[PDB]
């Protein structure tokens, strides 16, 4: 399960992973700059990132989590990937994307 | 605020073995879980394991990291990463954060009734570690 | 005014007990020999009427949960079985090199060498298996299968004679204990019952015998009706007791009988003789249960709020629980339950296939395996299907489409399903009071 | 006349007391259930001859609604005996008094049933 | 009080009674300890009931401490009152009183606690 692997400047980022096919609460995602450790963007609507002041949100197309930035014109930032848990004891990573601005 | 930090690692021989804890710093550690990456080199992120908070409720990661223990002690900071038989497959970044959630984990699994929230909460600082 | 301590003997005071609790039934024959496990007459006949009498104004906190008969029960009922057992054949005679065929799906026919009478003569056997009775040996090999208990455990054969048949059993409170039964069906066990009667023993609690649906265990009104431990601990198991019945009757459609060979010269073994061979089935017509579940539903939206609810399979765990099972007369089922529980429910204005199985891990226990007889019959269920017990999603999932799975979760709450209207209690005769008095 | 009633206010649920005595006593190869039986009688009659014990050393298994002048402690309840006998009731009572039991049930077998033939020395010998 | 207190002179050693009246009747499939405590259970019930067998027909069941008119016969040990209750101690009373006590323990039950409704014949039948 995962995103996808440009933009340019003035654009909001909007990104779906699942891979063709996910659902119910095995949804989340968390960014990156590169050196620095990744960072949360988004758990269950109720946790969610520090420095996106309220511009970002989960979506769902009827098969995908969504990294839903579109208000995120801090959109130098962008590096990101998904997680979850809810297969047999099992921890999973959506393998995440950069996408450039300049 | 709240930084989540690690033991410093080793350039490890490969067959070679590692112990990685806790040394997180801003709030009571307080059982809460376990978590780290294998940031692996030039790749995106992958797990550390499933993971425990009270110790007792952590798993392996399917069976990949059988090769691998994991403790968190009377004494807190024992949050602790065991690692034997070490694999190029085992390296990476061991990136850490506070988990989203409080709770034990078990029932019927697989696919079915386990309630047992788990969560990625702030996250900090860790060593890259190679063969 | 003044006072003295007097006490009056015998006033009703009680309270919850770890004491112990003891059968009655009617009498099927009065003899120790009637062939059955749960109350061959080894059980006393205590009288068959509930004298039960009203507890007027007699308000009680009911406890379903840290109730001391289901673990009594499920001690007692496992000991039953054992002390029904144990008189029979054990059959380390029986795990060994078997042969099988495949014929028209999955019900092998299959051949083995074994001891007779004599312990001398390998003599050539045979006997139907269904596939869930064996595994391969090692290989992927004709000759090359074993009995699925041989692995870890020794199995035991029960005469025919000792009918799993659920004779109802009545647990009596020994004098000085007693039972209060919760006189309302709108209630659940936890809390108050606000209407309420006391008899020294339960009206009938079936032994039941269920795994994942209720059956034979009997209806409530006003509501459908739920218990659960804790309705927050999504894993927890949730029970349902219908307001309306619905009636099964599985089906071996294959004329199938008892074989019988002497695996050593006191021990009877009953190998199953066949006859076109089907798979097991049973009716219950869809739209019956599919508006008795609408009505389920809302009673769970009473807790949950304004959700679409799905009812969906059991799923990925041990074949053994996450089918639906059962006996009928003396064979098991193990039903793919996926036919009766793959369903929607909206809010706006709004069968099953199945598998036998003769090797069974009864209450889940190591060792002690039992080999189920193959009874002489087209065998026949006649029941009815009662209750659910369902499992919530643990994924808490917020707040859209909220879901259940039927399953087995404990074999304790399969006996939860009738139980949970007797609190068994001690009565303390004690009765301090204030008064007035001098000695005679 | 019924078993349980403890609704009935404590001195119309005295109107019964024996037909509840009754249920203290009796119900009105070694196998499973057999062992259980004897098991259970055996508690049941432990139990039992425990409470005939307590009127024993409270007196009155003789006279089973029982004097002593044993003092009403004012630090217990001080609900009225007109309470007590025509508006409250017997489970509700215990779960008022049972917190100050554990004192009565010992402060109860005094001299009357404890000590008295020790006055009765006074009475009858010189 | 104290339990056991037999070398309490016998009076003195009265001041304790009904703690081991107590200590008379609770401590204050098959499987191997499971049948030894039902069998003591049931030995220990039966013979607290022998004693309260006796407490019937010797009477005073119903008064823990005993009255009858039946003789102290001289033939027995001829001790003082004053001695016993504040000089002598149980075990030791016994032991010098086992000798006679066959004899008391059925002399005992005469006509107070074994006939004497045929004497309240006299006293209200014409
Ligand atoms: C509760 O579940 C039980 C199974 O777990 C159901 O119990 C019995 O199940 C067997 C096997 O399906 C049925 O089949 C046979 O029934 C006859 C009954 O003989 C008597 O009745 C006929 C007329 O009906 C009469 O001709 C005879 O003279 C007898 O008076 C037995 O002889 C067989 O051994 C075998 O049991 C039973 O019919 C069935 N019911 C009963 C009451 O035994 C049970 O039906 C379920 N009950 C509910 C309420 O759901
Ligand atoms: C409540 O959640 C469940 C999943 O837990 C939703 O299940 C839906 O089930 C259908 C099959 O019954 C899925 O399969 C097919 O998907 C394709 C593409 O979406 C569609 O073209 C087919 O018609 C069919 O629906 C479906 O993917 C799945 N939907 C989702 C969003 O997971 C169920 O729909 C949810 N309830 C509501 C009211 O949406
Ligand atoms: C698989 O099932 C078949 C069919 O039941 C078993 O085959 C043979 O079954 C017959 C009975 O129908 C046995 O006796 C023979 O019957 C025919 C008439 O049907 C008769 O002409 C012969 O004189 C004889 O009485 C026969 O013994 C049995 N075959 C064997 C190998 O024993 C078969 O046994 C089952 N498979 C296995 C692996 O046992
Ligand atoms: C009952 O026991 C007898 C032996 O007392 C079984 O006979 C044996 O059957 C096998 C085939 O199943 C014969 O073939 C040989 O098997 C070996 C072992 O895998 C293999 O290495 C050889 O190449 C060959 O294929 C074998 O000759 C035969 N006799 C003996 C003495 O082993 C009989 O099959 C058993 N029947 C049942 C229903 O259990
Ligand atoms: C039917 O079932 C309910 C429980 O499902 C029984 O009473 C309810 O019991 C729960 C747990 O003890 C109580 O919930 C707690 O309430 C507090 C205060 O509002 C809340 O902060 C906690 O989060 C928790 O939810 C609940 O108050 C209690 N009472 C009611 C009216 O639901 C109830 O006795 C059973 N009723 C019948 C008629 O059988
Ligand atoms: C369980 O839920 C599933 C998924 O929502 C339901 O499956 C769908 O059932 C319909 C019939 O109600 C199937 O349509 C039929 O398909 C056959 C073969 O293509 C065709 O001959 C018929 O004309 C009709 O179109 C449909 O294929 C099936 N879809 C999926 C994804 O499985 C099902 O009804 C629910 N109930 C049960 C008992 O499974
Ligand atoms: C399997 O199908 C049969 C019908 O073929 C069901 O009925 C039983 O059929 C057998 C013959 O296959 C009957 O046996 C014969 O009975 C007469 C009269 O008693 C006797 O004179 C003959 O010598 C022969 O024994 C049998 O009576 C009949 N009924 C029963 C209860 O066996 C049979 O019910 C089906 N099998 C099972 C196990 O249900
Ligand atoms: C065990 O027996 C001894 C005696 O062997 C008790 O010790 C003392 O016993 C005398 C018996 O006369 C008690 O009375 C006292 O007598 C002396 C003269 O002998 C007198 O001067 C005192 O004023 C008093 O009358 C004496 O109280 C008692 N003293 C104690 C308490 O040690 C001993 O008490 C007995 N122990 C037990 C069973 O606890
Ligand atoms: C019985 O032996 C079988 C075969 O060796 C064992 O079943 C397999 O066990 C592994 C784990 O060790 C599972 O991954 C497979 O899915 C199992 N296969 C089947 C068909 O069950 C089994 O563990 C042994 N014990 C029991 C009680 O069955
Ligand atoms: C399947 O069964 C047939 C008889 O029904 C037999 O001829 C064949 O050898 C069997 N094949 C296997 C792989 O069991
Ligand atoms: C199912 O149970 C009810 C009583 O709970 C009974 O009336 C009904 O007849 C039973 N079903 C059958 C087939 O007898
Ligand atoms: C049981 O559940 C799984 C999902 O866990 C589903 O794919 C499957 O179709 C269901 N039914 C059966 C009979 O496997
Ligand atoms: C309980 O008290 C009520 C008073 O409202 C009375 O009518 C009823 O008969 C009493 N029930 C008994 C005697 O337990």
């Amino acid at each position: 399960a995962t995103q996808p692997p440009s933009v340019s400047k003035g654009e909001t980022a909007r990104i779906t992973c699942s891979g063709v096919e996910l659902s119910s609460q095995y949804v989340s995602w968390y960014r990156q700059r590169p050196g620095q450790s990744p960072v949360l963007v988004m758990f269950h609507n109720n946790s969610r990132a520090s420095r996106i002041p309220e511009r970002f949100s989960a979506s769902d197309s009827g098969d995908t989590a969504t990294l839903t930035i579109a208000g995120a014109q801090d959109v130098d930032e962008a590096e990101y990937y998904c997680q979850t848990w809810d297969s047999k004891n099992y921890v999973t990573f959506g393998g995440g994307t950069k996408l450039t601005v300049l | 605020e709240m930084r989540l930090e690690e033991s410093g690692g080793a350039l490890v021989k490969p067959g070679g073995s590692l112990r990685l804890s806790c040394v997180a710093s801003g709030f009571k550690l307080s059982e809460w879980s376990l978590m780290w990456v294998r940031q692996a080199p030039g790749k995106g992120l992958q797990w550390v394991s499933s993971i425990s908070l009270n110790q007792d409720y952590i798993s392996y990661a399917g069976s990949v990291r059988g090769r691998f223990d994991v403790f968190r002690d009377r004494t807190q900071t024992s949050l602790l990463l065991n690692m034997n038989k070490l694999k190029t497959e085992d390296t990476g970044v061991y990136f850490c954060a506070r988990v989203h959630a409080w709770r034990y984990f078990d029932w019927v699994n697989r696919r079915s009734p386990v309630e047992k929230v788990l969560s990625i909460d702030l996250w900090g600082r860790g060593t890259l570690v190679t063969v | 005014e003044n006072l003295w301590v007097t006490v009056y003997y015998g006033v009703p005071v009680w309270r919850d007990a770890d004491t112990t609790l003891f059968c009655a039934s009617d009498a099927k024959a009065y003899e120790t020999e009637k062939h059955n496990v749960w109350a061959t007459h080894a059980c006393v006949p205590t009288d068959p009427n509930p004298q039960e009498i009203h507890l007027d104004n007699v308000t009680e906190k009911f406890n379903m949960w840290k109730n001391n008969m289901v673990e009594q029960m499920h001690t007692d009922i496992i000991s039953l079985w054992d002390q029904s057992l144990k008189p029979c054949v054990k059959l380390t005679p029986l795990c060994v090199t078997l042969h099988c065929t495949n014929v028209t799906e999955g019900l092998k026919n299959c051949s083995f060498n074994m001891t007779t009478e004599l312990r001398d003569k390998r003599q050539k056997v045979y006997s139907l298996f269904y596939r869930l009775d064996i595994v391969p040996i090692n290989e992927n090999q004709g000759s090359e299968y074993r009995l699925i208990n041989c692995n870890t455990s020794a199995c035991t054969q029960a005469c025919p004679k000792v009918s799993f048949e659920p004779i109802p059993i009545h647990y009596c409170a020994p004098a000085g204990f007693a039972i209060l039964k919760c006189k309302d069906e709108g209630f659940n066990g936890t809390g108050l019952c606000k209407n309420v009667s006391t008899v020294q023993c339960t009206h009938g609690i079936k032994p039941v015998v269920s795994t994942q649906l209720l059956l034979n265990g009997s209806l409530a009104e006003k509501n459908i009706t739920i218990r659960s431990e804790n309705i927050t601990n999504n894993a927890k198991i949730i029970i349902v007791q219908l307001v309306q019945p619905v009636t099964i009757k599985c089906i071996r459609p294959n004329n199938n009988t008892r074989k019988s060979i002497r695996i050593g010269p006191g021990q009877a073994f009953y190998a199953t003789g066949d006859i076109d061979i089907r798979q097991a089935h049973c009716n219950v017509s869809r739209s019956r249960w599919n508006k008795t579940l609408q009505e389920v539903a809302e009673k769970l939206r009473t807790y949950f709020g304004n959700k679409t609810i799905i009812f969906a399979n059991s799923s990925g765990g041990d074949l053994e629980i996450t089918t639906h099972s059962f006996n009928c007369g003396g064979e098991f089922f193990y039903c793919n339950t996926s036919g009766l529980f793959n369903s929607t429910w909206y809010v706006n204005s709004t069968t099953l296939p199945c598998r036998i199985k003769q090797i069974i891990n009864m209450w889940q226990r190591a060792g002690q395996c039992m080999y189920a007889p193959p009874i002489p019959g087209v065998i026949k269920c006649e029941s009815n299907i009662t209750g659910l017990l369902l499992t919530r999603d643990g994924g808490k999932d917020n707040n859209v489409n909220e879901t259940f799975r039927p399953g087995g979760g404990d074999m304790r709450d399969n006996w939860r399903s009738e139980l949970y209207k007797y609190k068994v209690v001690k009565i303390e005769p004690l009765g301090v009071a204030p008064t007035r008095c001098k000695r005679r | 006349g019924f078993l349980g009633a403890a609704g009935s206010t404590m001195g119309a649920a005295s109107n019964t007391l024996t037909v509840q005595a009754r249920q203290l006593l009796s119900g009105i190869k070694l196998t499973v259930w057999g062992i259980k039986q004897l098991q259970a009688r055996v508690l049941a009659v432990e139990r039992y001859l425990e409470v005939q014990q307590l009127l024993g050393i409270w007196g009155c298994s003789g006279k089973l609604i029982c004097c002593t002048n044993v003092p009403w402690n004012s630090s217990w309840s001080n609900k009225s005996l007109d309470e007590i006998w025509n508006n409250m009731t017997w489970l509700q009572w215990d779960k008022e008094i049972n917190n100050y039991t554990q004192l009565i049930y010992r402060l109860i077998e005094e001299s009357q049933f404890q000590q008295e033939i020790n006055e009765v020395e006074l009475l009858a010998l010189d």
